[PDB]
RNA sequence: CUCUCGGCCGAAGCGUUUACUUUGAAAAAA
RNA sequence: UGGUGACUCUAGAUAACCUCGGGCCGAUCGCACGCCGGCGGCGACGACCCAUUCGAACGUCUGCCCUAUCAACUUUCGAUGGUAGUCGCCGUGCCUACCAUGGUGACCACGGGUGACGGGGAAUCAGGGUUCGAUUCCGGAGAGGGAGCCUGAGAAACGGCUACCACAUCCAAGGAAGGCAGCAGGCGCGCAAAUUACCCACUCCCGACCCGGGGAGGUAGUGACGAAAAAUAACAAUACAGGACUCUUUCGAGGCCCUGUAAUUGGAAUGAGUCCACUUUAAAUCCUUUAACGAGGAUCCAUUGGAGGGCAAGUCUGGUGCCAGCAGCCGCGGUAAUUCCAGCUCCAAUAGCGUAUA
RNA sequence: UACCUGGUUGAUCCUGCCAGUAGCAUAUGCUUGUCUCAAAGAUUAAGCCAUGCAUGUCUAAGUACGCACGGCCGGUACAGUGAAACUGCGAAUGGCUCAUUAAAUCAGUUAUGGUUCCUUUGGUCGCUCGUACUUGGAUAACUGUGGUAAUUCU
């Protein structure tokens, strides 16, 4: 026996019919627009949303007055709000089922950086984050798919270590300055 | 297995000890003692985990050998010596005195006490037997056995015991209109007043108890422990007054505590 | 000149004779501070000598701003010498281990498991 | 559904007995 | 006297009993030293017996996969029950003695089989199921096979012992010694599985013990079982090539959007690596932190299967000519092969992707 | 995500299986830059096993006359560290494996009023009317004489 945790999960599920024009096109678009790495990333999101839709659907069969529906529901809606997907107007239970993929593909750090206009192309963005130029609050984030909370959005920066915001020049300007 | 088992696997440890999966295969395996192992606390959990005083088993060991820790006024140098419900831990060096009571949620919590109140404890009386030239005997839940008690003490009654002399000062009889805590069970850690007690011959006796919020619940009589006479508890109560919370209201407890924080 | 010591959780054990606490370190440009340095800053806060204080378990957060650890500060040097787990004393160089391996004393053990009384000492 | 004690209500009864149902307490942790 | 739902309970009184293979009553240890030749403080072991804790051991009720090419089964040798015992730690056909003739069975006994340790669980799933659970928790069994005991609170113990069987080591030939289904590692079997590594620092355990010990455990090594995050380029100009909005009857114009291709230019950005020092840690390692070097073409280059239909994608180009061959299935190959063998192209998933098998 | 396509006929609607399609585990082929986790001689042979290790243990408080050390002051019975050996305790846990085992094991459920229990915790421990200011013998380490090719023999 040992001191080790065995728990783990799969973060996605692969589609039932491998080849269909429809799926392929729709998922390609999703890939291109948000600058994802592979079809997996799409299925990943698609699956995380899918879970939520399951929880909701299995609350909705319960009566309103039930303690569990009230409590568990309010929690779910709350998480869903503070990530930025839902609004506080729509904060009823059913508007959950009214959710689409794009909505999570919104709140990825990769896209947020390109929306805030810190990077000038979506792909430029994915590079920029991975390149450590990007930071949240005081924290440097190395991952393109890092879902950005509603309240943590107001500070997303250029990370005072970097050339861009933090005033030390990179390797490349260093060499051209050592020649001149 | 030939004969008794000396280890405890970490995972099979009693839940309310609050241990982690990650830091070992084992857990402390309370030494044999006064409180049933499933139910109790080992000194080493309490001292290094609840209190944070010591980091490791070893630092604890160095604590008990300076003979600091006293349980019911006597030095216990065994680190896995079990302490249990209604028990007193006195640390002379810090002047800190802990009694062990159950939380609302069913865990032993750190609960601090006046050096005054620390001089006694409560016990449940498990049975009464006469022996050896007609001399009556008490057996507490602490396993302390006591002779020549007041004949008025019957079973499931609480006694107040001076920790100095180990002699009963006075007692509380078990009846409706008295004030109890559930010691183990589903409802463990709750506090209420006995409403009713129903008797099924050949089985467990069922007790109903009502709150300060008026909620009612049942347990098995063995799990009930009579703390106080009428509405007033003899022991200090823990910070949570001993009334449980629907999750929902607890969330709002937290939230209001977040909005009033700042 | 830019290094910062803050101390987060802090407690005093009368019974281990120590001020036992969590150490936070800000070091924006530099690599992680060495311990022999951090002891000095820490020391001049609590006014005690360097000797008596022991810091360990330093961990640096991703992206290189901060570092977190523990430290504990003993009343007398001697108290430390009793209470501290030995390896930490040895990083200061006070205590010294024996350099015999496990195979060593194991082998010797099973060797002298084979002889009677005074002969046991004659083996190695 | 009804009488013997105790402070009009609790213990005492039973009503044929089950199945079904709701509720309680007990259901090791992972 | 006290207690239960209920005692042949607990306590009391009477008569006696008391094991030489003996029951209790302390012939013991330490530290302080003090008091009126005497007195005593704290502890350590002991101890019969209660009670308690950890249990353990037997019972209660309900629940298991396949099989009729197993329909009757058990009872002279206990089957079922009775009465008295013996044995045991006690309840009991547990065993003996004597009686009775029972007990089980289509609600599937009895017998056989199981690539059967049972659970907690796992995989898959609309609802219902089906399959798997040797494997880290709980329970059971076993230490080459059987059997039998010493010791003890506790084993019918195997890192105790005594045999027999099977194996195998040493020998001066008389004798002696064995038990990896602990860790490593080796052989064999096989489609199928890691280092004769370092440690008691953590976790707990044992001990006369704060001090000793622990292949329990921890840490490294090997590791594409599997699971998580995630590089292989981004940008700008031009060069066009293009396209959409605007203007113009058209020619054309646009400084307005985009896109590709550029054996086009351009410096900016970084990790992979190399590598000082820190940190990490029992000592190291890794990660993280950080100096120094470190990105322009075959480099610091992505591969695995496919390209008739199912099923996403070629009426290409050269070779083969019912052969070599592919092809899960329908099928393709007999001189213009959209299916073979290849070059070009594109297509699916992507640090993964195919095959076979449950 | 409550899902189906190809295949019998000249063509059609069917019953119907074969084939496809997605997971999941074991193997395996080709390939492989980064980081976090992590299973791993179960299936067949509960087949066999060199070598090393895996269980020992002392406080102030059971026995010290080893000079082994020192050790002081030396008629102090014993100052003190202390190998060994006697004693006490532990070796019944833990670790491994899954051969056997089908109301057996096992799970929930109950019982012990039908029993045993080292230890721990508290109880008891001048309740008995009858050499003690201390009793008897032996044995181990140690000293020595030995035996046997051979041992954790004696
Ligand atoms: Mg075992
Ligand atoms: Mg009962
Ligand atoms: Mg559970
Ligand atoms: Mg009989
Ligand atoms: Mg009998
Ligand atoms: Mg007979
Ligand atoms: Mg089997
Ligand atoms: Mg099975
Ligand atoms: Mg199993
Ligand atoms: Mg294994
Ligand atoms: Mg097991
Ligand atoms: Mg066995
Ligand atoms: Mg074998
Ligand atoms: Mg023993
Ligand atoms: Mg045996
Ligand atoms: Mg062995
Ligand atoms: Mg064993
Ligand atoms: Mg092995
Ligand atoms: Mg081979
Ligand atoms: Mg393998
Ligand atoms: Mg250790
Ligand atoms: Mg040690
Ligand atoms: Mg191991
Ligand atoms: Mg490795
Ligand atoms: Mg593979
Ligand atoms: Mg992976
Ligand atoms: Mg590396
Ligand atoms: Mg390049
Ligand atoms: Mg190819
Ligand atoms: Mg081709
Ligand atoms: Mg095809
Ligand atoms: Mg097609
Ligand atoms: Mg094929
Ligand atoms: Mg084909
Ligand atoms: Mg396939
Ligand atoms: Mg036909
Ligand atoms: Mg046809
Ligand atoms: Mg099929
Ligand atoms: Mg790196
Ligand atoms: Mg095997
Ligand atoms: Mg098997
Ligand atoms: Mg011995
Ligand atoms: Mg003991
Ligand atoms: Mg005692
Ligand atoms: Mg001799």
């Amino acid at each position: 026996p040992v001191a080790r945790s065995w728990v783990c999960r799969k973060t996605y599920v692969t589609p039932r019919r491998p080849f269909e024009k429809s799926r392929l096109d729709q998922e390609l678009k999703l890939i291109g627009e948000y600058g994802l790495r592979n079809k997996r990333e799409v299925w990943r999101v698609k699956f995380t949303l899918a879970k939520i839709r399951k929880a909701a659907r299995e609350l909705l069969t319960l009566d309103e007055k039930d303690p569990r529906r009230l409590f568990e529901g309010n929690a779910l809606l709350r998480r869903l709000v503070r990530i930025g997907v839902l609004d506080e107007g729509k904060m009823k239970l059913d508007y959950i089922l009214g959710l689409k993929i794009e909505d999570f593909l919104e709140r990825r750090l990769q896209t947020q950086v390109f929306k805030l206009g810190l990077a000038k192309s979506i792909h430029h963005a994915r590079v920029l984050i991975r390149q450590r130029h990007i930071r949240v609050r005081k924290q440097v984030v190395n991952i393109p798919s890092f879902i950005v909370r509603l309240d943590s959005q107001k500070h997303i920066d250029f990370s005072l270590r970097s050339p861009y915001g933090g005033g030390r020049p990179g390797r490349v300007k260093r060499k051209n300055a050592k020649k001149g | 297995a030939r004969g008794p088992k000396k280890h405890l696997k970490r995972v099979a440890a009693p839940k309310h000890w609050m241990l982690d999966k990650l830091t070992g295969v084992f857990a402390p395996r309370p030494s044999t003692g006064p409180h049933k192992l499933r139910e109790c606390l080992p000194l080493i959990i309490f001292l290094r985990n609840r209190l944070k005083y010591a980091l490791t088993g070893d630092e604890v060991k160095k604590i008990c050998m300076q003979r600091f820790i006293k349980i019911d006024g006597k030095v216990r140098t065994d680190i896995t010596y079990p302490a249990g419900f209604m028990d007193v831990i006195s640390i002379d060096k810090t002047g800190e005195n802990f009694r062990l009571i159950y939380d609302t949620k069913g865990r032993f919590a750190v609960h601090r006490i006046t050096p005054e109140e620390a001089k006694y404890k409560l016990c449940k009386v498990r049975k009464i037997f006469v022996g050896t030239k007609g001399i009556p005997h008490l057996v507490t839940h602490d396993a302390r056995t006591i002779r020549y008690p007041d004949p008025l003490i019957k079973v499931n009654d609480t006694i107040q015991i001076d920790l100095e002399t180990g002699k009963i000062t006075d007692f509380i009889k078990f009846d409706t209109g008295n004030l109890c805590m559930v010691t183990g069970g589903a409802n463990l850690g709750r506090i209420g007043v006995i409403t009713n007690r129903e008797r099924h011959p050949g089985s467990f006796d069922v007790v109903h108890v009502k709150d300060a919020n008026g909620n009612s619940f049942a347990t098995r009589l063995s799990n009930i422990f009579v703390i106080g006479k009428g509405n007033k508890p003899w022991i200090s109560l823990p910070r949570g007054k001993g009334i449980r919370l629907t999750i929902a209201e607890e969330r709002d407890k937290r939230l209001a505590a977040k909005q009033s924080s700042g | 000149d830019t290094v910062t010591i803050r101390t987060r959780k802090f407690m005093t054990n009368r019974l281990l004779q120590r001020k036992q606490m969590v150490i936070d370190v800000l070091h924006p440009g530099k690599a992680t501070v060495p311990k022999t340095e951090i002891r000095e800053k820490l020391a001049k806060m609590y006014k005690t000598t360097p000797d008596v204080i022991f810091v360990f378990g330093f961990r640096t957060h991703f992206g290189g701003g901060k570092t977190t650890g523990f430290g504990m500060i003993y009343d007398s040097l001697d108290y430390a010498k009793k209470n501290e787990p030995k390896h930490r004393l040895a990083r200061h160089g006070l205590y010294e281990k024996k350099k015999t391996s496990r195979k060593q004393r194991k082998e010797r053990k099973n060797r002298m498991k084979k002889v009677r009384g005074t002969a046991k000492a004659n083996v190695g």
